[PDB]
């Protein structure tokens, strides 16, 4: 009968969908390869789709995945056995060298923009009209580590724009530098700021930025990936 | 502890944003409403503007129509008493013609001919409804994926009150504008067609329905526990995948084996959510047209 | 066997216990001593499973069904036939579960991410739990938890729930179904939203999150934004599952009566409960 009908066409229809949606999810990472970064025999039972090419606003130019894989950066870990599975350790120290929970990608080392051209992202003295709205104002707040240790005050929020948001604190070192903290990664107190992924030893590593009143995709990612990799590598020094 | 990131710690606000202009008519526009602090904690603080337009006045005036409609019914069957409006609030219940009028329009108006009327204003609402969410993205140039998984959920809705009853030769086949008269209304329904629970429709439905908060919450808490390195720029990841992106596809490939790129979860998303009214309103069609009794159709098949 | 990008993530550490020892994977599959734990609990249930098909006297995976013990063995042990194995099975599905989520938190450790997954997942898993240990143990009898079977767990879904008139009349059954449906909407909204962005008219270039910002205060005078969406997904996924556990603690223990009646103490208040005319009067 039609109802019979209607419900094998149906999954015949699924499985088809199902296919599609696995091979969209394909379009990044793909082809797999050997830990030596070869490619591997095995690919799985989907093809690699067509190429699909994304125009990208503000004359960044095209996108086409897949395409070219290739991490353009160096990676510092060695095999730690004769097969197949086994972790990678770490050659020098991972929090510098980026690998591990401290990774980065290097993507575009340009700022995003918002839907007008402009940076998306700007420290809060360079955005007009922009201010502490509700919540404690962290600016002029002491910053302590994972070792209880004050390793800086806040100078200034970096805000995105067009969503209204704070994204960064930046932060003043004793030497006078600054470094960016993701917001994501700190818990604002009345009479502080703490940061339980890094020691107040580790703050002075944190990448630097090119220009004072811009960060770029590349250098968010190397922050980011710092940041985080001190739950993994700070651990030693963390007490509570 | 660690911050979760669940509510904001600080909120920030500049300048009334307008927003992007591309083709739309800022005539239309209305001028921004004002912020409000307590959904700032969780969302965007903003309130407006909106777009008004044509196909919005419509649908809010029939909108708002048919919403009355139902309410001076309701006013009436509570003898116009407020006491009695509020007691019985969930009881009352505006009707559909009886199986005698068929698909006819001349039912008397306590009859049947008020819900007639109510209807026509809950159809052109939600069909113009529908134009708008289409135009608006039109005039942004953007894709209408919004439109058409909208148009999965207006499927369900018009199996329920339009296609079904058109084709069963009846009104009386719709479903009544009440609370609790359209929980009687579903439970009735599964009884009549011998137990919805044997109909394979519907169990796809289910699955569809369970799989949606399955993958909103795998989805949001993902985005959320990569958000210490701007996961939920999603267009960005997207355009230029960062390890926000990398470590969410690890997080899935190492767990389950699932394949999972940023613009890829979001087809699963749409998929996952449009099925569940898609299923559930063949499910529905066939039911008393092709398909009397579940129960029935299972053991045999056909 | 890696993505292209894989490698300088599969580092030492972050596992609970154990160690080195499991710290490898298996192809694609991160193991850890939870992922030998789940390997363990999951064969041992399925082998039970085997076994209770045996004594039933059915391969068929739709008839197969692993039945709690009946009501007169309360919260005792019952026979492996009449109950025990239902019983052992329950332990190995938790074992399991638990160890899943636990080889979860392993994976976010290594990967330097939050823990929101594995917090998500122990939502649905206190649902189980409900269902099979909270009611039950509150009740009194294993014997009001469901079966093991395709659709011999629908005929307890259907029976129980007509024990207590329509089961739509319960409270917290309404809110849970609530969520459930916002939850679905938002979903499709969320997806819809993004591919919109993403993959534009023919032609265009790539929108922005302004533009998602506009097209909803455009539509509807308000935008949660892309942080708030995310949020609210999760919020509204647990909540339903958090009302749908609430909505079955509560029913066989505080309220075992018809849940149509129970919106009685609303219609008698005494303010109106007189008030002729309408539907109660
Ligand atoms: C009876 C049911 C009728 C009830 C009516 C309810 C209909 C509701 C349908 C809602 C669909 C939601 C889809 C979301 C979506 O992608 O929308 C954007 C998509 C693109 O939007 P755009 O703005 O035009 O383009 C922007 C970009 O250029 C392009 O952007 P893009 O890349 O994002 O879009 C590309 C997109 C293009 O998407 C489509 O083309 C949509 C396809 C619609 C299918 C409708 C499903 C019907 C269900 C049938 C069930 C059978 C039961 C009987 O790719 C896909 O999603 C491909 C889908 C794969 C389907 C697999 C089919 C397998 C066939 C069997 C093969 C054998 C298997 C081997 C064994 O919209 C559409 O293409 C419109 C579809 C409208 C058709 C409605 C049906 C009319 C009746
Ligand atoms: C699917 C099978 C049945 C069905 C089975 C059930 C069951 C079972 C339940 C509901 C529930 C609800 N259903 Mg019903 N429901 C059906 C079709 C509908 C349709 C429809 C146009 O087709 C509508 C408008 C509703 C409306 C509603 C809400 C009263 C309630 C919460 C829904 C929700 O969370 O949406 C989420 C969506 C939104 C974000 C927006 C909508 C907001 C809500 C509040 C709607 C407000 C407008 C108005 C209808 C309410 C009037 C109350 C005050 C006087 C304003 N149902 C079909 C006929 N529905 C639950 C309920 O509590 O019933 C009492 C419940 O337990
Ligand atoms: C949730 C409240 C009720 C309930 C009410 C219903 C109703 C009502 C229906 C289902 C339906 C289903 N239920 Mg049930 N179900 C319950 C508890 C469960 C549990 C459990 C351990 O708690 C499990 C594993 C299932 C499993 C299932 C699937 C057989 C089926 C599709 C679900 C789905 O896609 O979900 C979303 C999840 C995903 C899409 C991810 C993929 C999940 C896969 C498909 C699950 C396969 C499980 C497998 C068959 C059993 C174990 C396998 C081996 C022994 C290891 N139910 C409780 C008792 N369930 C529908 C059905 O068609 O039944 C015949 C249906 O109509
Ligand atoms: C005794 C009851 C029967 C039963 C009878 C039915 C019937 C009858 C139906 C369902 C349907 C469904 N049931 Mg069943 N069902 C039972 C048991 C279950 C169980 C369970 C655990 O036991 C579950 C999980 C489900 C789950 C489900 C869903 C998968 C499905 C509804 C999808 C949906 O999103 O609709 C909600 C979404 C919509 C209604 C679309 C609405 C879209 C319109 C456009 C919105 C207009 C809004 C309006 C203008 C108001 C605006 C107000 C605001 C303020 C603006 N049923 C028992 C066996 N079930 C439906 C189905 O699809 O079956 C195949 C249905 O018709
Ligand atoms: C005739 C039946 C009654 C009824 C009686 C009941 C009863 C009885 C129950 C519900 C419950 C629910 N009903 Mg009701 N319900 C009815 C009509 C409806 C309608 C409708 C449209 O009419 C809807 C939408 C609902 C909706 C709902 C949901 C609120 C809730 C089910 C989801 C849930 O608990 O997930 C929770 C999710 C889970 C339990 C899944 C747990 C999964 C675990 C942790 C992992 C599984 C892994 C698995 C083995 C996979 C491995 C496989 C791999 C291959 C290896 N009901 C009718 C009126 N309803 C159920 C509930 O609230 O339970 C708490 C419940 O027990
Ligand atoms: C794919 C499946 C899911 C889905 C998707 C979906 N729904 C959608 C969309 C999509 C993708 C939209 O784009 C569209 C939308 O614009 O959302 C923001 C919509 C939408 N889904 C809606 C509701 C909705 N969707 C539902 C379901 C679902 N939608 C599915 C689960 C349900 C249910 C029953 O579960 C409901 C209630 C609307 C919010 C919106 C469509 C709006 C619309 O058509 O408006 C027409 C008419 C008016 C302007 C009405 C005005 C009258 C009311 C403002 C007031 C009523 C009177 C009041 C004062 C009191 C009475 C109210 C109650 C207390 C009784
Ligand atoms: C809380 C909100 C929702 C939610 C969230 C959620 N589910 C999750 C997660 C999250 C966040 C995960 O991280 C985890 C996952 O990895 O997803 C891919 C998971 C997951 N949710 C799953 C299923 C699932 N979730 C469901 C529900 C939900 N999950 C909610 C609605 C449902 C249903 C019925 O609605 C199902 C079926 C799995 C796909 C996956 C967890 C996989 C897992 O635990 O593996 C360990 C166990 C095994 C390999 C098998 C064990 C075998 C047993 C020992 C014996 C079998 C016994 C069983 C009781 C028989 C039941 C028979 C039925 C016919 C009744
Ligand atoms: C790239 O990103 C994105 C953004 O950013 C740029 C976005 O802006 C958006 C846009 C998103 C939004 C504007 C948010 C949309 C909001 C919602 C989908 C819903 C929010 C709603 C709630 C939190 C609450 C819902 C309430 C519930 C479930 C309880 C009500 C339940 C009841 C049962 C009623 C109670 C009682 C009784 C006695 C009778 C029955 C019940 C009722 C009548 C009700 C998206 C999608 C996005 O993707
Ligand atoms: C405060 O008091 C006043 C009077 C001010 C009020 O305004 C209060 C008002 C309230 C009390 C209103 C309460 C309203 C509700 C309780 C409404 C509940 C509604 C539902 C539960 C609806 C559920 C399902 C509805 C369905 C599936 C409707 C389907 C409709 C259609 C597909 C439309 C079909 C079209 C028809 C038959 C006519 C077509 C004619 C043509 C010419 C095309
Ligand atoms: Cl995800
Ligand atoms: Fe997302």
């Amino acid at each position: 009968d039609l109802a019979s009908l209607a419900i094998y066409s149906f999954w015949i229809f699924l499985a088809g969908l199902i296919y599609y949606l696995q091979t969209e999810n394909m379009r990044e990472g793909y082809p797999l390869e050997n830990e030596d970064g070869t490619p591997a025999a095995n690919q799985g039972p989907f093809p690699l789709p067509k190429p699909k090419t994304f125009i990208l606003p503000h004359g960044r130019g095209t996108l086409t995945v897949p395409g070219p894989e290739s991490e353009d950066r160096p990676i510092a870990l060695a095999r730690t056995a004769v097969s197949e599975g086994f972790p990678h350790a770490p050659t020098g120290d991972p929090m510098k060298d980026g690998v591990g929970p401290a990774s980065w990608v290097a993507r575009r080392d340009l700022p995003e923009l918002d839907g007008h051209g402009h940076n998306k992202i700007k420290p809060m003295k360079a955005a007009a009209g922009f201010h502490v709205s509700a919540g404690k104002n962290p600016i002029g707040l002491p910053v302590r580590g994972c070792d209880l240790e004050i390793a800086g005050k806040v100078v200034d929020i970096w805000v995105d724009i067009p969503e209204q948001m704070a994204r960064f604190l930046e932060v003043e070192l004793k030497d006078g530098s600054t470094r960016l903290l993701p917001m994501q990664m700190v818990k604002v107190q009345s009479n502080r700021v703490h940061v339980n992924a890094l020691s107040s030893d580790l703050f002075a590593g944190i990448p630097t930025i090119k220009s004072p009143t811009e960060v770029t995709l590349l250098e968010e990612d190397k922050i980011c990936g710092y940041v985080a990799g001190g739950l993994m590598y700070a651990a030693p020094k963390r007490k509570s | 502890a660690e911050y979760q990131n669940i509510f904001s710690q600080v909120q920030v606000r500049g300048p009334a944003d307008l927003g992007m202009t591309e083709d739309v008519n800022l005539a239309n526009r209305s001028g921004v409403g004002p912020f409000s602090t307590l959904l700032g904690w969780f969302g965007n603080a903003q309130l407006g503007p909106i777009y008004l337009g044509s196909l919005g006045v419509l649908s809010l005036f029939s909108g708002l129509m048919w919403f009355f409609t139902i309410g001076i019914w309701f006013w009436y069957q509570a003898g116009w008493n407020p006491a009695v409006f509020l007691r019985d609030l969930f009881f009352f219940s505006l009707e559909p013609p009886a199986p005698e009028y068929g698909l006819s329009f001349a039912a008397p108006l306590k009859e049947g001919g008020l819900w007639l009327i109510a209807s026509f204003f809950m159809f052109v609402a939600v069909w113009s409804w529908w134009g708008r969410t289409y135009l608006r993205a039109q005039a942004l140039g953007m894709g209408k994926h919004t439109a058409w998984a909208f148009l999965s959920a207006i499927w369900l809705w018009m199996v329920l009150g339009f296609i079904r009853p058109i084709l069963m030769g009846s009104w009386s086949e719709a479903v009544p504008y009440g609370i609790f008269s359209h929980l009687d209304w579903t439970n009735n329904f599964s009884l009549v067609h011998g137990n919805l629970f044997y109909n394979p429709f519907h169990g796809l439905s289910i699955a569809f329905l369970y799989g949606s908060a399955l993958l909103f919450a795998m989805h949001g808490a993902t985005i959320l526990a990569v958000s210490r390195f701007g996961g939920e720029r999603e267009l960005e990841q997207i355009a230029d995948r960062g390890t926000a992106a990398e470590r969410a596809a690890l997080f899935w490939r190492w767990t389950m084996g699932f394949n999972w790129t940023m613009e890829g979860i979001h087809r699963w998303a749409i998929w996952m959510a449009v099925l569940v009214t898609l299923t559930g309103g063949i499910g529905i069609l066939l039911s008393g047209t092709v398909v009397d009794n579940w129960y029935v159709w299972g053991q045999n098949h056909g | 066997a890696l993505l292209s990008f894989e490698r300088k993530y599969r580092v030492p550490g972050g596992t609970l216990v154990g160690g080195n020892l499991f710290d490898f994977w298996v192809g694609p599959f991160y193991v850890g001593f939870f992922g030998v734990a789940t390997f363990f609990f999951a064969a041992l249930g399925i082998i039970l499973i085997a076994w209770s098909a045996v004594l039933q006297g059915t391969w068929n995976p739709q008839l197969i069904s692993v039945y709690p013990p009946a009501l007169e063995y309360g919260l005792g042990g019952a026979p492996l036939a009449k109950g025990g194995l239902w019983q052992i099975i329950t332990i190995c599905a938790t074992g399991a579960f638990v160890s899943w989520a636990l080889r979860e938190v392993e994976i976010c450790r290594k990967l330097g991410i939050g823990y929101h997954i594995p917090f998500a997942f122990a939502f649905a898993i206190l649902a189980y739990l409900t269902l099979v240990l909270f009611r039950p143990v509150m009740m009194g009898a294993w014997g009001y938890a469901f079966p093991y079977g395709i659709w011999t767990h629908l005929d307890w879904v259907s029976n129980t729930g007509y024990t207590y008139g329509n089961f739509h009349y319960n409270p917290a059954h309404m809110i849970a179904i609530s969520f459930f449906f916002t939850n679905a909407l938002a979903l499709a909204l969320h997806g819809a939203l993004v591919l919109s962005a993403a993959n534009p008219e023919k032609g265009k270039e790539m929108r922005t999150p302004d533009h998602e910002d506009t097209f909803f205060r455009d539509l509807v005078g308000y935008s949660i934004g892309t942080l708030g969406i995310h949020r609210l997904g999760l919020l509204l996924s647990l909540s339903a599952v958090f009302f749908s556990a609430l909505c079955m603690i509560i029913t066989g223990t505080i309220w075992f009566d018809q849940w149509v009646d129970w919106w009685q103490w609303w219609v008698k208040l005494p303010w109106w409960a007189n008030i002729p005319g309408g539907i109660n009067g």
